DNA sequence: AGTAATCCCCTTGGCGGTTAAAACGCGGGGGACAGCGCGTACGTGCGTTTAAGCGGTGCTAGAGCTTGCTACGACCAATTGAGCGGCCTCGGCACCGGGATTCTCCA
DNA sequence: TGGAGAATCCCGGTGCCGAGGCCGCTCAATTGGTCGTAGCAAGCTCTAGCACCGCTTAAACGCACGTACGCGCTGTCCCCCGCGTTTTAACCGCCAAGGGGATTACTCCC
């Protein structure tokens, strides 16, 4: 019975591949779940989370802060084209909006 | 009861500065009420739905999230 | 049935009222009239009409 | 004389507020009395979770301000800066909710 | 006994930013964004093998779910490191 | 609505920048066309309401891309 | 090799596309407009029927490819 | 095995106050909206030509279906440590105050 | 251009509560072997997708030219904003209740 090594750590990832193999069964998407199809999924949850506190990490800089917070993942999410499309139906809780004044609003000379 | 009316002005016009507007018509307070209690009709027929079909009695945080992603409007926070 | 009965029999032992309470009393009334369908839609302030009408009802 | 913004500097100002920040626009109390009211009409004898009416508050404020935004566009199309009933009508006939 | 994303998403916050924190509701936000995509790409994934009338969610049901549901880099990105995961899987056991 | 022929050569053009060489089913290009005329139609409605909601009777770029804006499209 | 078949799409094609959207009177501006939003759409489309035809290894794309590619809309 | 008392917990309801947010009044400004003139830009009609549409002919790629098996996942029992619930603390973020800098408006 | 003063910013100080790490343990992920089968592969069938020709005429284009309508301009007036006053109800805290769901007792019935 030899010394059991993860199917994250023999991917390679943070992700956990056990809980992604396990939610793919119970969820019953279908009858039979291959077993790189569970690794394939951790690895794209685990770059997604990257692109996303990348830029809300560097989000939080701007703002001086050292700690992440909702406000930051929707500035993040919004300025980036691709996670702004992504996440085009999708409600933060707490995170506010964009500041965005139509340049019509603004006073006259 | 009309809590509808708690909604009042000055909230209306918190939220219409927040989505970017400068100037707002005295009409546009009774049309917000109309189309907010339309929303809220919606979204807690669902919320009761799930506690109903699950069968308890009392409404989850998760009862609304599912509501939500079911009518289109997706929230994240709240479990989800 | 006795699983049932030895308490509702121990009930009214005590006192009847645990088994089906005294209250106000009439006599039957053999009339129409209108009933309230819903307690909760019925709100603070309601009109109480003068339904009470015969069920021998002479056409 | 006193001192006097002229008007619509201040709507400026309070635009530069209620962006550039997080916080709930409604009051907490009042939400919940509408949010019970509605729930009676649907089951009587509802309770309700603290998170599901934040959960619930949070999404219909997110509504109304997205709302806002389709009018202020509506509003701007035409040659106005004041948003009308008529703004909100043609966003949702626009968007399909009406 | 609950499940989180949470020890996960803290492994990736302390890779991309070593000194960078996250709070509780924004740890929240990424639960629910985890579980959101995660449920996207299994439903997409789900009906690929049912069009195809095949019983088995494999890696490349999962590969053209992702080319379906990403925006066009984000796609690439995402096939790559999927790719190289699934290879070094492989070539272990 | 669309010419038949001219929306085939449009569609194997845009086809090519996917994968070269592909086949399309007859079928599949009017299941296109019929989405793409249904779609435009109904884009035009929602301009002509721009129009309209601006006093004007003609529609106009800016109508286009109001209706897209709010549709969420853009 | 092909190029430019977007201007395939006539304006008359567009006229009619416009009367049966309930349109009076369209700016000259619109037919360049009506074409950046058809091929805009018709690419995003044929993207997703395409990538139902490589994926279940064919090389016809079908009519229920496209099915699923309008269903993703 | 059933039905009722006992006890935890968590939600709803009420009371008091305090103060911060909603309502109310009033001057004026400036933005909404009707009105006017022009002019250019879109709808109309005609003659032109262009190619989309149809009926017809020819080929081969490849969609679709059957046969055969073995590689790969479903299922179970034993092993163990990765991941969750509970407790702790200290440092990040807010909150305040005060003086410094900015912006706004009438002169 | 200046100025006054209000509004927005910054700098340092205070404190509280929640973020980040430690601890115990369970139970869910892993190791090992079994067995069924499905979908990977090789092979045949013939559908239908692509290519070309020739004809027809309806559909697309270029142009003349009129007038209907988009747009900048002017005037007004009304109604929505900025600010001081009045008042009410949202927020907080603390106590009550009730209800319901799990547990435990005791009898009758099998």
């Amino acid at each position: 019975r030899a010394k059991a090594k993860s199917r994250s750590s023999r991917a390679g990832l943070q992700f956990p591949v056990g809980r992604v193999h396990r939610l793919l069964r119970k969820g019953n998407y279908a009858e039979r779940v291959g077993a790189g199809a569970p690794v394939y999924l951790a690895a794209v949850l685990e770059y997604l989370t990257a692109e996303i506190l990348e830029l809300a990490g560097n989000a939080a800089r701007d703002n001086k802060k050292t700690r992440i917070i909702p406000r930051h993942l929707q500035l993040a999410i919004r300025n980036d084209e691709e996670l702004n499309k992504l996440l085009g139906r999708v409600t933060i809780a707490q995170g506010g909006v964009l500041p965005n004044i139509q340049a019509v609003l603004l006073p006259k000379k | 009861r009309d809590n509808i009316q708690g909604i009042t002005k000055p909230a209306i016009r918190r939220l219409a500065r927040r989505g970017g507007v400068k100037r707002i018509s005295g009409l546009i307070y009774e049309e917000t009420r109309g189309v907010l209690k339309v929303f809220l009709e919606n979204v807690i027929r669902d919320a009761v739905t799930y506690t109903e079909h699950a069968k308890r009695k009392t409404v989850t945080a998760m009862d609304v999230v599912y509501a939500l992603k079911r009518q289109g409007r997706t929230l994240y926070g709240f479990g989800g | 049935t006795l699983m049932n009965l030895v308490m509702q029999f121990r009930k009214v032992c005590n006192h009847p009222d645990l088994f089906e309470r005294a209250d106000t009393s009439s006599p039957f009334f053999c009339g129409h009239f209108a009933e309230t369908g819903s307690f909760l839609r019925e709100g603070t302030n309601v009109a109480l009409g003068y339904s009470t009408r015969s069920l021998v009802e002479y056409r | 004389k006193p001192h006097r913004y002229r008007p619509g500097t201040v709507a400026l100002r309070e635009i530069r507020r209620y962006q550039k920040s997080t916080e709930l626009l409604i009051r907490k109390l009042p939400f919940q009395r509408l949010v019970r009211e509605i729930a009676q009409d649907f089951k009587t004898d509802l309770r309700f979770q603290s998170s599901a009416v934040m959960a619930l508050q949070e999404a219909c404020e997110a509504y109304l301000v997205g709302l806002f935004e389709d009018t202020n566009l509506c509003a701007i199309h035409a040659k106005r800066v004041t948003i009308m009933p008529k703004d909100i009508q043609l966003a949702r006939r626009i968007r399909g909710e009406r | 006994r609950k499940e989180s994303y949470s020890v996960y998403v803290y492994k990736v916050l302390k890779q991309v930013h070593p000194d960078t924190g996250i709070s509780s509701k924004a740890m929240g936000i990424m639960n629910s964004f985890v579980n959101d995509i995660f449920e996207r790409i299994a439903g997409e994934a789900s009906r690929l093998a049912h069009y195809n009338k095949r019983s088995t969610i494999t890696s490349r049901e999962i590969q053209t779910a992702v080319r379906l549901l990403l925006p066009g880099e984000l796609a690439k990105h995402a096939v790559s490191e999927g790719t190289k995961a699934v290879t070094k899987y492989t070539s272990s056991k």
